[PDB]
């Protein structure tokens, strides 16, 4: 007669590793890292991403004749953009400080666009401005959020105007000025050869002189085009004096702004998901401590770890009598 | 000598042979507290990390190359720490838990051996050959710690002088 | 079974039981190694800490909101390492130090378990029953390792037919 | 007879965690998370704080006539400013690299004012600029180290100005430029219409051209001042060029720098205390290897950690018989 | 009570002395598979760290010294997170590593008693007397497992007998 | 008759310490620290580093006279200057963005000189520009890769030169301007006292006028250049307008860049070796996980740690008998 004390076996192939033994089959066990995602863009928290799909925020922002025009959002949590867009600036330029703009337009409590000068308050200027390069239906055409000031008449009259923010929220205002290529250029569009910008709020006090200069052509065009922005505060007045090449605010956007997040970069569709932690080529469900999916996450996330694998041993060693 | 298909219904235990025939008896005690054990270590090694919001994006432009440096030494850095972490983390634990349940097993044969003493002879395989017959009942009796011993000690003896003989 | 209260001298030790009376006795000797091993575990887990100055402030304006954002995930970053590495720290040095008490403690049992042989008999619960008389000498005796086990070996003999009969 | 293998009990309610096992009572335990501090704010390895009250390092810096004067230390290892600083520029501005300034000024370890350029050595311009933003007492007043330059009988002559650091210490220079509201208030204060400002050094070449245009007011004003700086290496010279709108350097400071802190922001009091570690809720005895009192610490700390807890199991279970 | 020189052969074995002499041998088996254990060990503390290009430079001018002193926050970050937990792996590892040996050897001198049972006595310090005379084939049984402890049993309770009168 | 159970001992006086115990003698050990160092510059993954004696990547890329101009290497890994070098610009300058060039220049996959505009090619400009801080031989001279343009007769005619990049690879151009201390410098140098470069790209579009103020003399000179760069993409030219102190390019590069490293500052000597992991006090054998070298290391390296031990256990207690 014979009692033995022994433990328990089973069927499951699941291998661990420890620190002495490599390849233990094991009766059970449980990956620790995530390495699942769904394919999709998904909101975040529940709030849903702002996708603009081949825009730049700079051409969104400005209004951009290709992009679609209900890309209107009252709040996001992230931004997506493709990893190369195709409707930048359709007049070649360039934003002043277009990374901390892109940043801090990356996740918005509430976002508003309205009119701050109507395009039709213009009596002594013509405001009909408009390029080859930014056609909307056929006919050459402009940027709806921002005006291209013109002489009117032959003459470009000393423009001052001023705009109080009278909402309670902050007001995203953008301008720019027109880099002509040469003097016959510059008074065709402007007559006064010598010109300045000025632009002043609370905070800012801003001097632009054109620079007038032979350049590469750039989808044909040798003049440049820069925009800048601030955020005028809520009881604050912004104040613009020109004499030309100024390229005037039409909208305005009202913002609120309580945190960031980021720039995604992805080629995915937007789902009908909610996640905690969002991925450039999926989402992910957010309970395992690491997870080896993509390090551009945003959200809770578990740690970005270089790993195929992490197996903790629960059950038994699995070596059958 | 390895594990046992046959208890299905624990993770620790005793296999019986007599006349009367042979099975598996869980020990059902010390599997429900390995249970529970190895739950809270996985539990422990989930729930102690603690996440917050990130958004970990490349937005520093071509003027800003060291910037993005930095933020590339970071996120290497931190990369690094997590995987060398986790993986030594996971393989210190397993360690840990596989000679948690062969101190399980060998408490579980003490208290056998201590019952039985002279009465049966270890075969050095986590077996006990018993010299006396040990019928279902007295199978029971040393499973549960009730096992009396001088019921069969002076059986046992006269059986251990037969084999010196 | 569980601690003892009366055992207020040192760590590990012995209760004895007798006609004489009954009381606790600590080892110093493995208790003092236990106060040394534990001891040098608190240490190490302080002073393997190398601190040196920083001066942790928050000095970006309202355009470097980028870099303060990488000096967010930066300290955040460190915070969930510090975090979880400390927490699980703890948790695996203390299953650590109570397998080493646990550890002592059954060494001791050993000890007197080879001491004692068939003399006596074991519980099952830490203790042994004597099959002969052990007076307060005695008891010392199996304390200090001096137990000489001839002296009643007859005498524990009779007193196990006695019970086999 | 029995003799019984055992281990020590006593009344200790002391509980640990373990990673299989949660809230085992224990006989003795060491808590190596350090969770107390001491409500004041002290001296970091010996050396005193740099504690401006309502005052900014601006306001500070350009002898501000609300700030307190005797705010003069030899030295400090950190500074404390409120969260919310009250006395910060008086006149609307800005100043220039203003941050790099804080950081560099966070820990000093020599630091002595000197008068650069005396008041009454201006024989043809005026010295007595004032504004009713910066009273002193009741008299519109001004910066103290710093001196508004205005015409002199109806006339400003280019002034020419050279300091050359005859100490071995390097020189904190600042000087600022007036940025006026229109061409009236130009001429009316400087004479010259159109007006510069230069300035040189073995390393510094600035040009400063003041921006004339209509602005928001700010506690009542329109004009702008700002504010630059450069450190004056030992054997070097600045050169000072300018025919108006030049708020000209009195006094500079002796800055000898060894290494850096940061800035605190604490509402606390300086205790007569001193640490190794200074956090902004209270000063730390930097012992443990892990702390939980506030991220933002100066001094060499222990590891700040998101926890309640961190028990280390001492003794032995206590479970009593 | 030690180590022996003398075992040149192995990690872990045995000493015996009889009237024929006395001499060490090993146990090349659990030896083999300690010196697998340990080289796993040091093999995957070094495998597992996964290293990159990096470049560390200092390349900030005197008006970027925000930007200079997160690099600075940075690297001293990951210094002390490195130091610390190297230094405390090695710590842990060791202990465990000094305790895998202590268990080897205590596996290894389980199979002996399990064999002698009371045809030898134990001395307390890893040795077992024998009450018969144990010749150098003897010897080799016992270390192979194959000791056959009826030959000797008859023998071996007269000589007990012997020290109880 | 006895048989004992235990195991192995050796003279091996190696000491490990556990988490329990300090100095424990054991039989075999094995140092997970790497500690050694070959003294030595070495090739970086294979690749040669651009080693930089006694010359700034400034004045390496202007052409420096002083500096050795057998220093064309096709491609490098990591670059290494001295600590203090001493050919850095011979004329008192700076050169703008220079910590983004260095950078940028720290690892080449190719690199390539190339005649961009010749000396020769100025027909009615001086091209003979030299100055006493840029000896090469005894002559005054200058910088090789660069021109400093004069007036010819008694006139500076506007300048108005563009370059077409027809290779498929990148360009690095330089080009600089010259701050005159005064007036009459400006015209003896250019005759026209009011002047301007402007340069123009399909991204840049820059105007600098010189800054004509008094100075400090630094090397005798009161004059400063100011030295610029940019990157010509493949098939963009690049537009120079001046009519004065504009120093023009002569040589441009050709470059290829991958990847980054970065300036390591090394007294030290090129020895003939191959490393994965270089400091800048010698090259490291990167097998072991940490090492205590140096913090500053290049290339795929072991974790730095500020430990002189890390002695993992493998044999036994040696407590021999
Ligand atoms: C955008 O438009 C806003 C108006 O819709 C501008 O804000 C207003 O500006 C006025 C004038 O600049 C300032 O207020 C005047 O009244 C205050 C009292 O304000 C307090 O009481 C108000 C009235 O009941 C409340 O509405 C306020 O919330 C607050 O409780 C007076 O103290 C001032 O007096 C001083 O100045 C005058 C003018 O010269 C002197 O003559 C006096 O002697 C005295 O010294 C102001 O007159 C205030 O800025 C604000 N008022 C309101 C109601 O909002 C805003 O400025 C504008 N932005 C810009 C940049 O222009
Ligand atoms: C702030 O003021 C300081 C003076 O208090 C200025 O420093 C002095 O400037 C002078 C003139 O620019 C320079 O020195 C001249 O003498 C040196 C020798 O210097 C060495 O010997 C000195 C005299 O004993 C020591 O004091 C020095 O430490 C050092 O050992 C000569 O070699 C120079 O000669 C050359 O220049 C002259 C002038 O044209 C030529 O004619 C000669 O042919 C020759 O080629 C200098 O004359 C030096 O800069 C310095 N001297 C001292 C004593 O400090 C400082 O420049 C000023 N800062 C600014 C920015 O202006
Ligand atoms: C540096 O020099 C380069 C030339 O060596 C410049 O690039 C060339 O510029 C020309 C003129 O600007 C542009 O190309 C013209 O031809 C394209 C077709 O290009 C496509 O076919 C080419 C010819 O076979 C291929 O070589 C190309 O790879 C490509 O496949 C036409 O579509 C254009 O037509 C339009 O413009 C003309 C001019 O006014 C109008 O009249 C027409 O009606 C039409 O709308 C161009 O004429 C092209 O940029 C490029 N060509 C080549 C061969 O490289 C380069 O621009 C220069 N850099 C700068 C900044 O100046
Ligand atoms: C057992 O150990 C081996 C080492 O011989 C591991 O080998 C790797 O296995 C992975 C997983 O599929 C392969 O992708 C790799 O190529 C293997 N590496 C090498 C160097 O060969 C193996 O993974 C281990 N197996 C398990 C299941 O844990
Ligand atoms: C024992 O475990 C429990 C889990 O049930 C721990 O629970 C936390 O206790 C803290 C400390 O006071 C409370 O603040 C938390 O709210 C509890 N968490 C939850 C989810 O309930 C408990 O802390 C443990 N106790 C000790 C003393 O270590
Ligand atoms: C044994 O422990 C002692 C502590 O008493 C360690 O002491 C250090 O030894 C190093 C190494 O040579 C010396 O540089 C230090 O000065 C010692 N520190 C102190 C505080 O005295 C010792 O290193 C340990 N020895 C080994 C070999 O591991
Ligand atoms: C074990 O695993 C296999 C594979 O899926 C499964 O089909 C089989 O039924 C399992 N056996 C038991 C007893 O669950
Ligand atoms: C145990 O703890 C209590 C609570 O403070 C204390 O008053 C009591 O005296 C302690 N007992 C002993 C024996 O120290
Ligand atoms: C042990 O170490 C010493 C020191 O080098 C060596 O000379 C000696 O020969 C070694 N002994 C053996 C047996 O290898």
């Amino acid at each position: 007669d014979q009692i033995c004390i022994g433990y328990h076996a089973n069927n499951s192939t699941e291998q661990v590793d420890t620190i002495m033994e490599k390849n233990v089959t094991v009766t059970h066990a449980q990956d620790i890292l995530e390495k699942t995602h769904n394919g999709k863009l998904c909101n975040l928290d529940g709030v849903k991403p702002l996708i603009l799909r081949d825009c730049s925020v700079a051409g969104w922002l400005l209004g951009n004749p290709m992009c679609d025009e209900f890309l209107n959002v009252p709040e996001w949590s992230y931004i997506v953009e493709k990893i190369n867009p195709a409707n930048d600036l359709c007049y070649p330029g360039n934003f002043n400080d277009y990374e901390e703009l892109k940043h801090l337009l990356s996740r918005i409590n509430h976002f508003e666009k309205i009119q701050i000068i109507p395009k039709s308050s213009w009596s002594d200027h013509e405001a009909s401005g408009v390029s080859s390069v930014c056609p909307y239906q056929g006919r050459s055409s402009f940027f709806r959020n921002v005006v291209w000031l013109t002489k009117k008449d032959n003459a470009y009259p000393t423009i001052k105007r001023s705009y109080n923010n009278t909402n309670q929220e902050d007001l995203l205002v953008l301008w720019g000025i027109h880099h002509p290529n040469d003097a016959a250029e510059q008074t065709r569009l402007y007559q006064n050869p010598t010109t300045y910008i000025s632009v002043g709020t609370s905070t800012l006090n801003q001097r632009l002189v054109p620079k007038i200069a032979t350049r590469s052509k750039v989808n044909g065009q040798s003049g440049r085009m820069e925009f800048f922005w601030t955020i005028l505060k809520s009881n604050d007045a912004i104040n613009f004096e020109s004499n030309g090449n100024f390229i005037a605010p039409e909208n305005a956007y009202k913002i609120v702004k309580k945190g960031d997040s980021t720039i995604m970069k992805s080629e995915l569709e937007y789902g009908n998901c909610n996640t905690k932690c969002q991925t450039p080529i999926g989402a992910i469900n957010s309970s395992m401590p690491f997870h080896n999916i993509h390090p551009l996450t945003i959200g809770e996330c578990p740690k970005y770890v270089k790993s195929n694998r992490l197996v903790l041993a629960t059950g038994l060693r699995n070596s059958p009598q | 000598e390895g594990g046992w298909q046959g208890m299905v219904d624990g993770w620790y235990g005793y296999h019986h042979s007599n006349e009367q025939g042979s099975g598996y008896a869980a020990d059902k005690e010390s599997t429900q507290k390995a249970i529970d054990g190895v739950t809270n270590k996985v539990n422990s090694i989930i729930d102690k990390m603690n996440t917050q919001f990130e958004a970990v994006g490349r937005e520093f432009n071509n003027l800003e190359r060291r910037i993005e440096n930095l933020n590339k030494k970071m996120e290497d850095g931190f990369l690094d720490v997590w995987t060398y972490n986790a993986e030594l983390l996971v393989l210190m634990e397993n360690e840990r838990t596989l000679d948690f349940h062969d101190s399980n097993v060998k408490n579980l044969y003490d208290k056998v051996r201590l019952q039985l003493r002279d009465n049966a002879k270890e075969l050095g395989n986590g077996c006990f050959e018993f010299y006396h017959r040990c019928d279902n009942e007295c199978m029971e009796s040393v499973r549960n710690g009730t096992y009396d011993y001088p019921q069969y000690s002076e059986e046992a003896r006269l059986k251990r002088e037969e084999i010196s003989s």
